[PDB]
């Protein structure tokens, strides 16, 4: 049928009755319920406005940059290790996205990933360099990781991967929800292990929080081309959006800039609000 | 009337003449795991009355300089009754809770306490040297619980409480403004109207059941939203009962680090 | 095989795209859902929750717990005791509340706004307060008289410890900008004593009020935007 | 095996009823075996604010005094 | 079948008390006479139509509305030229604004197409890799980036397009986004009303629609790091209204525009050509 | 999987393109329509509005209000009072009327055109005016005698203060060009006194008439083009 | 869920009656969720110039004296 | 000559029994002369591990003495 609209206003006259929607108590844990038809005389207003952009699917429906990886394809032997870059799977690298995801304690969604590539000659002297193809592969936790760009694990017999030619449409892939729980948690008030009597006098300092608990493996990105006399700096940006998303148990937004992957604060930025001269100053 | 209540669980009864109604978080009454959502195969244990008792925590004093108090919920009950014992006998468990908070003050007292139940009450570490560097012991204060401060003084290394949580009150110890804490199930005890508040919560996790020794599903936060004042010190007593509990995976007796 | 023509927009990446794509993990078993409590379907469900207003913005009460505590005295006064500019997203006092923060992810908004107050003084003290909303394009409510001319209620302190004032959606525009747009002026919310707080002997003579802000049911938002409240190093 | 749905209205479109004209009609076919590959879901405008704004065990009425 | 213009009916000589050829312009009505009223006419059949002048057709083409300038700089300076933030408007272009200004009010969806072009402006030509550009929309109230590498380019909510040079010109559809039911091409008013206690000098940009127009900005950047050999990229933005209705028609401007509003330049107050005489054909 | 072949025309930007495209702002809630008075559905609806002709474009009248005032006098003269080339989007006098301005955006046009004349003299003034139109051939009339050998109306000045003449669609072509063109020249419009204006004592001897032009109901246009009537300095990108 | 309609005629077409041949038909399908993404609408050629050319409360007939 | 089959369940499905209506389907058309050109086969979960774990000539029941 018609997408349901927000509350319409019924007309009303003055009230001298003993019903009093104007007075309440919030001590009960309930919010106030009063609307203009309870408080003032009103006219009828037809309300057809729709809360669509506030649906969670819409709220989380745009791809955000998550990470930027630096790769260099170079002929200098001392730079060979820079031919590839292994990144931990995470969304904690960029603050604008974390801010919205962390609104919910729990969530379930499928993930869309895309990549954006760009390249330049970081060196003083440029020269002819052929079009590079990039290999993006996922290495699940426990899967072997390459020690080098030409490491045999890039055979990728099981590990899924993408080969992208620079300049063609930015690559894209869908990832189904991969939790081992019935939801991803955005928080974890606990420890990976329970230290027992004896052992370490006061352990847990190295394993408290979500940062310890959920290991999603790594994404390995290599250049696939052998080196050239002129070298290239290549930047890859990883973008993400939840798709087909549900959330539970809402939380306050963060006021303090994040001190990395934990919930930690920096002493230099714990003052989120600006002052106003007084209560009576507009 | 809504103001007068009696609640019973197991063998213990709580009564009050000045209740702020009652809250059931999300409108969802605590329950047991259905066969359709069962995760472990092991036949469950349902201790019923042996653990579903209202237990008291050591009370705290509300002073005019207090900034707040906090507890980890399954942790605070670990020290008592069969609930506390079963958590060291089984790998997995589930528990909903009924939390009753009372603050007895005269009509001449003013001030108010916000009581919030927060899923996943993860707190910041009090150091700039490491991320989330908090030890098991200092993250799990049990029956005693912890408190809040109004200053942030992260420590050098582990010289003092460098493995303990930061606890700014205005930011709830985590970097979020306290003024938005009202998103969480909550009640306020205004000394002008009520002397108590009761909140019932379901088990909340990404799982149907989890290990109580590793994961604190809920925490309790109490704040002096309106300052205590009088014409003062007022004790606050927090009484908690688990409900609809289940245990699985009988294991070796677990004894956590002291 | 089949003749086709590529149109403008081909081979570009839009962050707003809603297209199908091949699965990187074929035939993957998604861990079955459970009835996780507290489901949220829409952000407006959070917009309607009453949260506190950090009204006590005076230097020294800023970024502390006292920030949410509005002082009241039994001293006779005709002074304003409260001054908000309404814009939920741009008002320094509102932009950090949950309603304001949700709105800082949106460009435009509509609907009525509710302001709820709780008296936390002695049980013994009584009195009446004037809570008032004055539409924009007017001299600020300098005194009680102007506050009385606008939309208002009187809160008679008693057992019902709280009250709600509603600032109806009176706007020339359908939607107002969340941004500090001088064109879409919020109007003014203020408060005056209707009468001096009556305080009997041997009670505190200085007490606090808490205020809350929330969306009304006719409330909504439009286009999504980046919030200016968070940042990071490069 | 295409499915169809009402398109959201635009500038020259009909009233908010969105019932006027068969021409408002977006047509779609899924091309992959994993539903994770499908485009985003239909807007779900179902709401239940009581879970967060009025989770009171007692029946509370707006006209009744909150207390009693 | 679509409607055609009216056909003309056949007529003959007329001698009657009817006066279709006479009127009273003072009434505000236009004359109503057609050839069949004034001269003998033949029957004709008109199959000609007016779809070519319907509003959708009139406004049916994309126009260039602005030019942005982006530079990839290998120098210590001009890093700032890697990105360009422009106020969204159509007033930079006279042909398009003149067409839109035929109406006081309008309602339409809008689509945008961009055209990128680049050169190597320096004498020191050399290799440059194919570049990629990001077009980010920054909604009103959203933060602006301070630099091409500023964190706000993360675009978690702000929508954006990543275009690789050489692919089909990038494109996107924008719905009608007014906060009014129609867009206002003109506004005889002020954003705010100065009150009695305020200074009598009360202009200060408050007057005109310009003061109430905030549609955000468009921020475009090269997305790469500097390359030793530099690039100057010109981005032409095109706009085409779609699904358009308009109201309350008005005559077009005959003189050159001065800025954003209807201000006039003293050098263009005399738009029409002179003739030798009234009686010259 | 489905084999395809890209045709010529692929990956090009046509300003006339009518292909579908992704929405940058998905699920946006569009402000509802309201009734607004004066809806215009076709530009031709504006073309049919009678507007003034800046006929008196002679030195000293050009670009001022007197430009729209056709002089009339009680003097006896066989001379024409005015002449117009019927080229509605070319003639200096017609290209800036509302009809001309709409037509300035079109390449080709057709159908009859109406000319309405309003006499603004005193009530006391009388006389008769001859309006005449002839097809684009032979010679422009410079004499009432020849003006009569064509389409014409004689207007009795009286209580009905206005009258009109319609130049019928006479053309060898279906559509004439807007651009000045001898091949497609539209004909000639002139006016002569039939009877001199007669002025009683205390009435002014000079009068003005306001001429108007508009599209007739059978009028149409074929093809859009840019107007050589507005310009600007070259646009340079912000930097 | 395709829309089917008549094309505008060209050089080799019929009497501009669009009632002669089915070869003048064309089809289209909307591929996006928002209607703003669709092609331009079918042309509405209904016109009513009288609202601008003769907006007179008390109607005159064209052959009547404008003023009696 | 298309076939319509259901999709494997994604995050949004509350029916892990594949029973949420037409919502979850995909359409496939084979475009080639040989079947070797077709996409991967339909999943077939039929299994029979007794072939490798209990290939016993004599039927054994789980509570039977393995040997009498
Ligand atoms: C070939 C690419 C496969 C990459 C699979 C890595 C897992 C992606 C999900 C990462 C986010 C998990 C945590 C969360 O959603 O809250
Ligand atoms: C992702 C890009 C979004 C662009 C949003 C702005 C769209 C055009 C706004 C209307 C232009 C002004 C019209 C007027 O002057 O009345």
């Amino acid at each position: 049928s018609q997408p349901p609209s927000t509350q319409s206003t019924e007309a009303t006259s003055g009230v001298n009755s003993q019903e009093v929607p104007a007075l309440t108590a919030v001590e009960t844990g309930a919010s106030g319920q009063a609307i203009p038809s309870d408080v003032v005389e009103t006219r009828h207003v037809v309300n057809y406005k729709t809360r669509s952009e506030s649906c969670l699917e819409s709220f989380f429906g745009r791809a955000a940059c998550v990470t930027i990886l630096s790769l260099t394809n170079s002929s200098k032997s001392g730079e060979e290790k820079k031919h590839f870059n292994i990144w931990n799977i995470t969304y904690t690298d960029t603050v604008q996205l974390r801010r919205k995801l962390e609104f919910f304690t729990y969530s379930r969604f499928d993930l869309e990933m895309t990549f954006v590539f760009t390249e330049n000659y970081p060196s003083t002297a440029s020269g002819e360099v052929r079009n590079q193809v990039y290999q993006i592969m996922y290495i699940p936790p426990g899967a072997p990781r390459p020690s080098s760009w030409d490491d045999y694990t890039w055979q990728s017999s099981s590990n899924p991967s993408i080969f992208y030619m620079y300049g063609n449409a930015p690559p894209r892939m869908s990832i189904p929800y991969v939790g081992i729980a019935n939801a991803y948690s955005h928080f974890y008030d606990g420890f990976a292990r329970v230290p027992l009597e004896g052992e370490n006098t006061d352990a847990g300092d190295t394993f408290y929080g979500l940062v310890s608990i959920n290991d999603f493996g790594v994404l390995a990105v290599r250049a696939v081309n052998r080196s050239n006399p002129h070298t290239i700096h290549t930047s890859v940006r990883v973008y993400m959006k939840p798709k087909h998303i549900r959330c539970w148990c809402p939380r306050p937004p963060r006021a303090v800039l994040y001190r990395g992957e934990g919930v930690d604060m920096i002493s230099s930025a714990i003052l989120p609000l600006a002052k106003v001269d007084s209560i009576t100053t507009f | 009337s809504d103001r007068v209540r009696q609640i019973t669980l197991g063998n213990s009864t709580i009564t009050t003449q000045e209740a702020a109604n009652a809250i059931v978080a999300y409108g969802e009454w605590p329950t047991y795991i259905n066969d359709s959502e069962a995760n472990p195969v092991d036949a469950p244990t349902e201790p019923d009355v042996s653990s579903n008792r209202f237990y008291t925590l050591e009370s705290v004093s509300w002073k005019t300089t207090s900034r707040g108090w906090w507890w980890k919920l399954p942790d605070c009950l670990k020290d008592m009754g069969m609930f506390g014992q079963n958590m060291y006998y089984h790998y997995l468990g589930r528990s909903g809770y009924t939390i009753h908070v009372q603050c007895n003050a005269s009509k001449f007292h003013q001030g108010a306490l916000g009581v919030f139940l927060i899923p996943e009450f993860v707190m910041a570490c009090n150091t700039e040297s490491k991320t989330s560097y908090v030890s098991y012991i200092n993250a799990n204060p049990g029956e005693r619980g912890g408190e809040f401060t109004n200053t942030y003084n992260p420590s050098n290394t582990d010289a003092s409480e460098g493995r303990k949580f930061a606890a700014l009150d205005y930011l709830l110890g985590s970097g979020v403004l306290a003024g938005n804490a009202f998103v969480y199930p909550h009640q306020i005890i205004n000394l002008r109207t009520n002397n108590s508040a009761t909140i019932v919560v379901p088990y909340v996790n990404s799982l149907v059941i989890d290990c109580m020794a590793k994961h604190n599903n809920w925490g309790i936060v109490i704040l002096p939203l309106a300052p205590l004042a009088f014409a003062p010190q007022v004790p606050i007593t927090v009484t908690i009962a688990p409900m609809c509990t289940e245990f699985n995976g009988l294991r070796n007796i677990t004894v956590p680090v002291h | 095989g089949l003749p086709t023509m590529n149109t403008p927009g081909s081979n570009q990446f839009l962050t707003s795209d809603d297209f199908q794509s091949p699965c990187a993990l074929p035939n993957f078993d998604v861990t079955p859902p459970i009835h996780i409590p507290g489901e949220v379907k829409n952000m407006m469900e959070l917009a309607e929750i009453d949260t506190l207003i950090p009204m006590n913005a005076v230097d020294g009460k800023v970024n502390t717990m006292e920030m949410y505590q509005i002082p009241l005295n039994d001293n006779l006064s005709k002074a304003p005791i409260f001054c908000l500019s309404l814009s939920p997203a741009s008002d320094k006092r509102l932009s950090h509340t949950m309603l304001g923060e949700i709105l800082n992810y949106y460009t435009h908004w509509t609907g009525s706004i509710r302001f709820t107050f709780l008296f936390c003084g002695s049980m013994m003290a009584t009195g009446k307060l004037l809570l008032s909303y004055s539409p924009p394009g007017a001299k600020p409510p300098t005194n009680r008289k102007d506050a009385m001319l606008g939309t208002h209620i009187i809160w008679d302190l008693g057992l019902q410890s709280s009250c709600s004032m509603v600032a109806p959606w009176i706007s020339n525009t359908v939607y107002r900008r969340c941004a500090r747009d001088d064109f879409t002026e919020g109007g003014f919310i203020t408060c005056f004593y209707q009468t001096r707080i009556v305080v009997p002997a041997s009670t505190p003579t200085s007490m606090f009020m808490l205020g809350f802000v929330s969306a009304c049911p006719d409330f909504s938002v439009r286009l999504l935007r980046d919030t200016p409240h968070i940042s990071q190093s490069k | 095996g295409a499915q169809v749905s009402t398109q959201k209205t635009g500038a020259h479109e009909n009233q908010n009823v969105a019932a006027n004209g068969s021409t408002i009609n977006y047509t779609t076919i899924n091309y992959y075996k994993d539903s994770a590959s499908n485009s985003a879901t239909r807007q779900d405008l179902s709401q239940d604010p009581s879970k967060f704004t009025e989770p009171v065990k007692d029946l509370m009425l707006k006209t009744a005094p909150a207390l009693n």
